Protein backbone atom coordinates (compact mmCIF):
# COMPACT_ATOMS: atom_id res chain seq x y z
CA UNK A 1 0.00 0.00 0.00
CA UNK A 2 3.01 2.34 0.22
CA UNK A 3 3.46 2.31 -3.57
CA UNK A 4 -0.29 2.18 -4.26
CA UNK A 5 -0.85 6.02 -4.29
CA UNK A 6 1.19 6.20 -7.51
CA UNK A 7 -1.65 4.57 -9.50
CA UNK A 8 -4.58 6.56 -10.87
CA UNK A 9 -7.10 3.71 -10.52
CA UNK A 10 -6.11 2.55 -7.01
CA UNK A 11 -4.72 5.83 -5.66
CA UNK A 12 -8.02 7.40 -4.58
CA UNK A 13 -9.15 4.11 -3.03
CA UNK A 14 -6.10 3.82 -0.77
CA UNK A 15 -6.47 7.45 0.30
CA UNK A 16 -10.15 7.05 1.19
CA UNK A 17 -9.40 3.78 2.99
CA UNK A 18 -6.87 5.57 5.19
CA UNK A 19 -9.43 8.30 5.91
CA UNK A 20 -11.95 5.82 7.32
CA UNK A 21 -9.31 4.08 9.45
CA UNK A 22 -8.52 7.41 11.10
CA UNK A 23 -12.24 8.15 11.39
CA UNK A 24 -13.15 4.84 13.07
CA UNK A 25 -10.34 5.10 15.63
CA UNK A 26 -12.40 7.61 17.61
CA UNK A 27 -15.47 5.37 17.45
CA UNK A 28 -13.42 2.30 18.39
CA UNK A 29 -12.31 4.04 21.60
CA UNK A 30 -15.95 4.49 22.63
CA UNK A 31 -16.66 0.80 22.01
CA UNK A 32 -13.59 -0.12 24.08
CA UNK A 33 -15.19 1.47 27.15
CA UNK A 34 -18.38 -0.49 26.46
CA UNK A 35 -16.33 -3.63 25.80
CA UNK A 36 -14.41 -3.24 29.07
CA UNK A 37 -17.67 -2.74 30.98
CA UNK A 38 -19.13 -6.13 30.09
CA UNK A 39 -15.75 -7.88 30.27
CA UNK A 40 -15.35 -6.99 33.95
CA UNK A 41 -19.04 -7.41 34.79
CA UNK A 42 -19.49 -10.85 33.25
CA UNK A 43 -16.11 -12.10 34.50
CA UNK A 44 -17.15 -11.20 38.05
CA UNK A 45 -20.45 -13.04 37.56
CA UNK A 46 -18.84 -16.24 36.23
CA UNK A 47 -15.45 -16.24 37.98
CA UNK A 48 -16.72 -18.53 40.76
CA UNK A 49 -18.01 -21.09 38.23
CA UNK A 50 -14.87 -22.69 36.82
CA UNK A 51 -15.96 -26.34 36.73
CA UNK A 52 -19.69 -25.52 36.72
CA UNK A 53 -20.07 -24.22 33.15
CA UNK A 54 -20.64 -25.76 29.73
CA UNK A 55 -17.49 -24.01 28.47
CA UNK A 56 -14.81 -21.87 30.11
CA UNK A 57 -16.10 -18.67 28.44
CA UNK A 58 -16.34 -15.97 31.13
CA UNK A 59 -14.34 -17.68 33.88
CA UNK A 60 -11.11 -15.68 33.58
CA UNK A 61 -10.37 -12.16 32.36
CA UNK A 62 -8.49 -13.43 29.31
CA UNK A 63 -11.29 -15.85 28.43
CA UNK A 64 -13.90 -13.18 29.15
CA UNK A 65 -12.04 -10.96 26.69
CA UNK A 66 -11.90 -13.76 24.12
CA UNK A 67 -15.60 -14.62 24.43
CA UNK A 68 -16.77 -11.02 24.13
CA UNK A 69 -14.43 -10.10 21.27
CA UNK A 70 -15.45 -13.03 19.08
CA UNK A 71 -19.11 -12.26 19.81
CA UNK A 72 -18.61 -9.24 17.54
CA UNK A 73 -18.33 -11.55 14.53
CA UNK A 74 -20.91 -14.05 15.77
CA UNK A 75 -18.24 -16.68 16.47
CA UNK A 76 -19.17 -17.19 20.15
CA UNK A 77 -21.97 -19.57 21.10
CA UNK A 78 -24.87 -18.83 23.45
CA UNK A 79 -23.74 -21.77 25.60
CA UNK A 80 -21.13 -19.37 27.00
CA UNK A 81 -23.85 -18.33 29.46
CA UNK A 82 -25.25 -21.74 30.46
CA UNK A 83 -24.31 -23.06 33.90
CA UNK A 84 -24.15 -26.67 35.04
CA UNK A 85 -25.75 -25.88 38.41
CA UNK A 86 -29.37 -24.93 39.10
CA UNK A 87 -28.42 -21.31 39.90
CA UNK A 88 -30.93 -19.98 37.39
CA UNK A 89 -30.72 -16.47 38.85
CA UNK A 90 -27.03 -16.11 37.96
CA UNK A 91 -27.51 -17.88 34.62
CA UNK A 92 -30.37 -15.59 33.58
CA UNK A 93 -28.35 -12.52 34.57
CA UNK A 94 -25.63 -13.79 32.25
CA UNK A 95 -28.23 -14.24 29.52
CA UNK A 96 -29.44 -10.65 29.93
CA UNK A 97 -25.96 -9.13 30.19
CA UNK A 98 -24.71 -11.08 27.17
CA UNK A 99 -27.89 -10.16 25.31
CA UNK B 1 -9.56 -14.38 40.36
CA UNK B 2 -7.93 -12.80 37.29
CA UNK B 3 -6.45 -16.16 36.25
CA UNK B 4 -9.34 -18.09 37.81
CA UNK B 5 -9.98 -19.88 41.09
CA UNK B 6 -7.76 -22.84 41.97
CA UNK B 7 -10.44 -24.49 44.13
CA UNK B 8 -13.28 -26.23 42.33
CA UNK B 9 -16.85 -25.11 43.16
CA UNK B 10 -17.40 -28.54 44.78
CA UNK B 11 -14.68 -28.35 47.48
CA UNK B 12 -14.77 -26.18 50.61
CA UNK B 13 -11.46 -24.81 51.91
CA UNK B 14 -11.56 -23.48 55.48
CA UNK B 15 -8.49 -21.82 56.97
CA UNK B 16 -9.03 -23.01 60.53
CA UNK B 17 -10.62 -26.37 61.37
CA UNK B 18 -13.79 -25.21 63.14
CA UNK B 19 -14.67 -22.44 60.67
CA UNK B 20 -18.05 -22.48 58.97
CA UNK B 21 -17.24 -22.39 55.26
CA UNK B 22 -20.01 -19.88 54.50
CA UNK B 23 -18.50 -17.49 57.06
CA UNK B 24 -15.27 -17.35 55.05
CA UNK B 25 -17.14 -17.00 51.74
CA UNK B 26 -19.48 -14.22 52.89
CA UNK B 27 -17.11 -12.20 55.10
CA UNK B 28 -16.30 -8.67 53.98
CA UNK B 29 -12.80 -7.64 52.95
CA UNK B 30 -11.14 -4.25 53.28
CA UNK B 31 -11.80 -3.50 49.60
CA UNK B 32 -15.45 -4.39 50.22
CA UNK B 33 -15.52 -1.83 53.04
CA UNK B 34 -14.22 0.95 50.77
CA UNK B 35 -16.68 0.11 47.99
CA UNK B 36 -19.59 0.24 50.44
CA UNK B 37 -18.35 3.59 51.77
CA UNK B 38 -17.95 4.87 48.20
CA UNK B 39 -21.47 3.73 47.28
CA UNK B 40 -22.84 5.22 50.50
CA UNK B 41 -21.22 8.56 49.68
CA UNK B 42 -22.48 8.54 46.09
CA UNK B 43 -25.96 7.55 47.27
CA UNK B 44 -25.85 10.33 49.87
CA UNK B 45 -25.04 12.88 47.15
CA UNK B 46 -27.83 11.63 44.94
CA UNK B 47 -30.36 11.93 47.89
CA UNK B 48 -29.37 15.55 48.57
CA UNK B 49 -29.85 16.37 44.91
CA UNK B 50 -33.31 14.76 45.00
CA UNK B 51 -34.26 16.37 48.32
CA UNK B 52 -33.43 19.94 47.28
CA UNK B 53 -35.09 19.68 43.85
CA UNK B 54 -37.97 17.26 44.39
CA UNK B 55 -39.00 14.13 42.47
CA UNK B 56 -40.14 15.58 39.14
CA UNK B 57 -37.13 17.89 38.82
CA UNK B 58 -34.82 14.94 39.59
CA UNK B 59 -36.68 12.13 37.81
CA UNK B 60 -36.43 13.75 34.34
CA UNK B 61 -32.68 13.34 33.83
CA UNK B 62 -31.01 10.42 32.07
CA UNK B 63 -27.93 10.50 34.32
CA UNK B 64 -29.77 11.03 37.60
CA UNK B 65 -32.14 8.02 36.99
CA UNK B 66 -29.25 5.80 35.87
CA UNK B 67 -27.17 6.86 38.88
CA UNK B 68 -30.09 6.05 41.17
CA UNK B 69 -30.57 2.73 39.40
CA UNK B 70 -26.96 1.61 39.73
CA UNK B 71 -26.79 2.75 43.37
CA UNK B 72 -30.04 0.95 44.20
CA UNK B 73 -28.65 -2.31 42.81
CA UNK B 74 -25.31 -1.71 44.56
CA UNK B 75 -27.12 -1.27 47.88
CA UNK B 76 -29.33 -4.25 47.02
CA UNK B 77 -26.30 -6.48 46.43
CA UNK B 78 -24.59 -5.39 49.65
CA UNK B 79 -27.76 -5.91 51.70
CA UNK B 80 -28.07 -9.44 50.29
CA UNK B 81 -24.43 -10.18 51.13
CA UNK B 82 -24.89 -8.88 54.68
CA UNK B 83 -27.97 -11.08 55.09
CA UNK B 84 -25.91 -14.05 53.90
CA UNK B 85 -23.14 -13.02 56.30
CA UNK B 86 -25.58 -12.81 59.22
CA UNK B 87 -26.91 -16.31 58.51
CA UNK B 88 -23.36 -17.67 58.39
CA UNK B 89 -22.51 -15.87 61.64
CA UNK B 90 -25.49 -17.48 63.39
CA UNK B 91 -24.25 -20.90 62.29
CA UNK B 92 -20.69 -20.05 63.38
CA UNK B 93 -21.78 -18.95 66.87
CA UNK B 94 -23.75 -22.17 67.37
CA UNK B 95 -20.78 -24.24 66.16
CA UNK B 96 -18.17 -22.87 68.57
CA UNK B 97 -20.53 -23.07 71.58
CA UNK B 98 -22.54 -26.28 71.01
CA UNK B 99 -20.00 -28.42 69.11
CA UNK B 100 -16.77 -29.77 70.63
CA UNK B 101 -16.03 -32.35 67.94
CA UNK B 102 -12.65 -31.39 66.44
CA UNK B 103 -13.05 -29.60 63.08
CA UNK B 104 -16.69 -30.37 62.15
CA UNK B 105 -15.91 -33.55 60.18
CA UNK B 106 -17.32 -36.41 62.27
CA UNK B 107 -20.05 -34.35 63.96
CA UNK B 108 -23.50 -34.17 62.35
CA UNK B 109 -24.92 -30.65 62.56
CA UNK B 110 -28.65 -29.80 62.60
CA UNK B 111 -30.02 -29.40 59.06
CA UNK B 112 -30.83 -25.73 59.65
CA UNK B 113 -27.13 -24.95 60.22
CA UNK B 114 -25.64 -28.00 58.47
CA UNK B 115 -26.51 -26.22 55.21
CA UNK B 116 -23.77 -23.68 55.97
CA UNK B 117 -20.97 -26.22 55.35
CA UNK B 118 -21.83 -26.93 51.70
CA UNK B 119 -19.91 -25.92 48.59
CA UNK B 120 -21.31 -23.74 45.80
CA UNK B 121 -23.10 -26.65 44.08
CA UNK B 122 -25.29 -27.45 47.10
CA UNK B 123 -26.42 -23.85 47.64
CA UNK B 124 -30.10 -23.10 47.24
CA UNK B 125 -30.98 -21.36 43.95
CA UNK B 126 -32.45 -18.42 45.90
CA UNK B 127 -30.03 -18.06 48.82
CA UNK B 128 -28.88 -14.46 49.42
CA UNK B 129 -25.24 -14.99 48.42
CA UNK B 130 -26.10 -16.07 44.87
CA UNK B 131 -28.56 -13.17 44.65
CA UNK B 132 -25.82 -10.90 46.01
CA UNK B 133 -23.26 -11.68 43.30
CA UNK B 134 -25.99 -11.81 40.65
CA UNK B 135 -26.98 -8.21 41.40
CA UNK B 136 -23.40 -7.09 42.06
CA UNK B 137 -22.36 -8.01 38.51
CA UNK B 138 -25.20 -5.87 37.14
CA UNK B 139 -24.09 -2.86 39.20
CA UNK B 140 -20.48 -3.25 38.05
CA UNK B 141 -21.63 -3.14 34.42
CA UNK B 142 -23.80 -0.11 35.19
CA UNK B 143 -20.87 1.68 36.85
CA UNK B 144 -18.98 2.20 33.58
CA UNK B 145 -21.98 4.06 32.15
CA UNK B 146 -20.88 7.00 34.33
CA UNK B 147 -17.64 7.11 32.32
C1 LIG C 1 -34.76 -1.34 42.34
C2 LIG C 1 -33.31 -1.77 42.27
C3 LIG C 1 -33.04 -2.94 43.20
C4 LIG C 1 -33.92 -4.14 42.85
C5 LIG C 1 -33.54 -5.36 43.68
C6 LIG C 1 -34.44 -6.54 43.33
C7 LIG C 1 -33.87 -7.84 43.88
C8 LIG C 1 -34.64 -9.05 43.36
C9 LIG C 1 -33.67 -10.19 43.16
C10 LIG C 1 -33.87 -11.37 43.77
C11 LIG C 1 -35.07 -11.59 44.65
C12 LIG C 1 -35.49 -13.05 44.56
C13 LIG C 1 -35.86 -13.44 43.13
C14 LIG C 1 -36.30 -14.90 43.07
C15 LIG C 1 -35.11 -15.84 43.05
C16 LIG C 1 -34.61 -16.07 41.63
C17 LIG C 1 -35.78 -16.42 40.72
C18 LIG C 1 -35.30 -17.05 39.43
O1 LIG C 1 -35.52 -18.23 39.22
O2 LIG C 1 -34.54 -16.26 38.47
C19 LIG C 1 -35.18 -16.09 37.20
C20 LIG C 1 -34.50 -14.99 36.40
O3 LIG C 1 -34.41 -13.73 37.07
C21 LIG C 1 -34.11 -12.58 36.23
O4 LIG C 1 -34.28 -12.69 35.02
C22 LIG C 1 -33.58 -11.27 36.78
C23 LIG C 1 -33.36 -10.33 35.60
C24 LIG C 1 -32.75 -8.99 36.00
C25 LIG C 1 -32.47 -8.14 34.77
C26 LIG C 1 -31.59 -6.94 35.10
C27 LIG C 1 -31.27 -6.11 33.86
C28 LIG C 1 -30.10 -5.17 34.11
C29 LIG C 1 -29.79 -4.33 32.87
C30 LIG C 1 -28.38 -3.75 32.93
C31 LIG C 1 -28.08 -2.89 31.71
C32 LIG C 1 -26.62 -2.46 31.67
C33 LIG C 1 -26.37 -1.44 30.57
C34 LIG C 1 -24.95 -0.88 30.65
C35 LIG C 1 -24.73 0.25 29.65
C36 LIG C 1 -24.81 -0.26 28.22
C37 LIG C 1 -35.06 -17.35 36.35
O5 LIG C 1 -36.22 -18.18 36.47
P1 LIG C 1 -36.56 -19.25 35.31
O6 LIG C 1 -35.28 -19.93 34.90
O7 LIG C 1 -37.41 -18.55 34.27
O8 LIG C 1 -37.49 -20.33 36.07
C38 LIG C 1 -37.85 -21.54 35.42
C39 LIG C 1 -38.71 -22.39 36.36
C1 LIG D 1 -37.12 -6.93 25.55
C2 LIG D 1 -37.68 -6.77 26.96
C3 LIG D 1 -38.18 -8.11 27.51
C4 LIG D 1 -37.05 -9.12 27.58
C5 LIG D 1 -35.97 -8.69 28.55
C6 LIG D 1 -36.10 -9.44 29.87
C7 LIG D 1 -35.57 -10.86 29.74
C8 LIG D 1 -36.23 -11.75 30.78
C9 LIG D 1 -35.23 -12.71 31.38
O1 LIG D 1 -34.90 -12.61 32.55
O2 LIG D 1 -34.66 -13.77 30.58
C10 LIG D 1 -33.64 -13.51 29.63
C11 LIG D 1 -33.50 -14.75 28.76
C12 LIG D 1 -33.54 -15.97 29.66
O3 LIG D 1 -34.63 -15.82 30.57
O4 LIG D 1 -32.28 -14.75 28.02
C13 LIG D 1 -32.29 -13.91 26.84
O5 LIG D 1 -31.97 -14.40 25.78
C14 LIG D 1 -32.64 -12.46 26.91
C15 LIG D 1 -31.41 -11.69 26.49
C16 LIG D 1 -31.80 -10.32 25.98
C17 LIG D 1 -32.71 -9.63 26.97
C18 LIG D 1 -33.21 -8.33 26.39
C19 LIG D 1 -32.08 -7.46 25.88
C20 LIG D 1 -32.60 -6.07 25.56
C21 LIG D 1 -31.53 -5.19 24.96
C22 LIG D 1 -31.61 -3.81 25.57
C23 LIG D 1 -30.72 -2.89 25.22
C24 LIG D 1 -30.77 -1.50 25.80
C25 LIG D 1 -30.26 -0.53 24.75
C26 LIG D 1 -28.79 -0.77 24.46
C27 LIG D 1 -27.92 0.26 25.16
C28 LIG D 1 -27.38 1.26 24.15
C29 LIG D 1 -26.26 2.08 24.75
C30 LIG D 1 -25.21 2.39 23.70
C1 LIG E 1 0.20 -10.32 -9.97
C2 LIG E 1 1.16 -10.79 -8.88
C3 LIG E 1 2.07 -11.90 -9.40
C4 LIG E 1 1.98 -9.64 -8.32
C5 LIG E 1 1.08 -8.50 -7.85
C6 LIG E 1 1.90 -7.44 -7.10
C7 LIG E 1 1.21 -6.08 -7.15
C8 LIG E 1 0.29 -5.91 -5.95
C9 LIG E 1 2.25 -4.97 -7.22
C10 LIG E 1 3.51 -5.44 -7.95
C11 LIG E 1 4.00 -4.29 -8.84
C12 LIG E 1 3.13 -3.12 -8.41
C13 LIG E 1 2.94 -1.99 -9.40
C14 LIG E 1 4.28 -1.42 -9.83
C15 LIG E 1 4.01 -0.30 -10.80
C16 LIG E 1 2.94 0.50 -10.69
C17 LIG E 1 2.83 1.70 -11.61
C18 LIG E 1 2.62 2.94 -10.74
O1 LIG E 1 2.40 4.10 -11.55
C19 LIG E 1 1.49 3.94 -12.68
O2 LIG E 1 0.36 3.50 -12.52
C20 LIG E 1 1.93 4.37 -14.05
C21 LIG E 1 1.60 5.85 -14.24
C22 LIG E 1 2.53 6.68 -13.39
O3 LIG E 1 3.56 6.13 -12.76
O4 LIG E 1 2.34 7.88 -13.26
C23 LIG E 1 1.45 2.73 -9.79
C24 LIG E 1 1.63 1.52 -8.90
C25 LIG E 1 1.81 0.25 -9.71
C26 LIG E 1 0.55 -0.05 -10.51
C27 LIG E 1 2.11 -0.90 -8.75
C28 LIG E 1 0.81 -1.46 -8.14
C29 LIG E 1 1.02 -2.68 -7.24
C30 LIG E 1 1.81 -3.74 -8.00
C31 LIG E 1 1.03 -4.20 -9.24
C1 LIG F 1 -33.12 3.52 48.39
C2 LIG F 1 -32.55 2.22 48.94
C3 LIG F 1 -32.72 2.14 50.45
C4 LIG F 1 -33.18 1.01 48.26
C5 LIG F 1 -32.64 -0.29 48.85
C6 LIG F 1 -33.69 -1.39 48.78
C7 LIG F 1 -33.25 -2.61 49.59
C8 LIG F 1 -32.91 -2.20 51.02
C9 LIG F 1 -34.30 -3.72 49.57
C10 LIG F 1 -35.24 -3.63 48.37
C11 LIG F 1 -35.44 -5.05 47.83
C12 LIG F 1 -34.81 -5.94 48.89
C13 LIG F 1 -34.32 -7.31 48.47
C14 LIG F 1 -35.44 -8.15 47.88
C15 LIG F 1 -34.93 -9.54 47.59
C16 LIG F 1 -34.00 -10.14 48.35
C17 LIG F 1 -33.85 -11.65 48.24
C18 LIG F 1 -33.57 -12.26 49.60
O1 LIG F 1 -33.32 -13.66 49.47
C19 LIG F 1 -33.79 -14.41 50.62
O2 LIG F 1 -33.48 -14.05 51.74
C20 LIG F 1 -34.66 -15.64 50.42
C21 LIG F 1 -33.87 -16.91 50.71
C22 LIG F 1 -33.70 -17.10 52.20
O3 LIG F 1 -32.84 -16.50 52.82
O4 LIG F 1 -34.48 -17.95 52.87
C23 LIG F 1 -32.36 -11.57 50.19
C24 LIG F 1 -32.72 -10.13 50.51
C25 LIG F 1 -33.07 -9.34 49.25
C26 LIG F 1 -31.81 -9.03 48.46
C27 LIG F 1 -33.74 -8.04 49.68
C28 LIG F 1 -32.75 -7.18 50.47
C29 LIG F 1 -33.26 -5.77 50.77
C30 LIG F 1 -33.69 -5.11 49.47
C31 LIG F 1 -32.52 -5.05 48.50
CA1 LIG G 1 -26.76 13.11 40.04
Amino acid sequence: AYILPANESFGPLQISLGRTVKDIFKFMVLFIMVFFAFMIGMFILYSYYLGAKVNAAFTTVEESFKTLFWSIFGLSEVTSVVLKYDHKFIENIGYVLYG
Amino acid sequence: RFEGITTLPNITVTDYPKQIFRVKTTQFTWTEMLIMVWVLGMMWSECKELWLEGPREYILQLWNVLDFGMLSIFIAAFTARFLAFLQATKAQQYVDSYVQESDLSEVTLPPEIQYFTYARDKWLPSDPQIISEGLYAIAVVLSFSRI
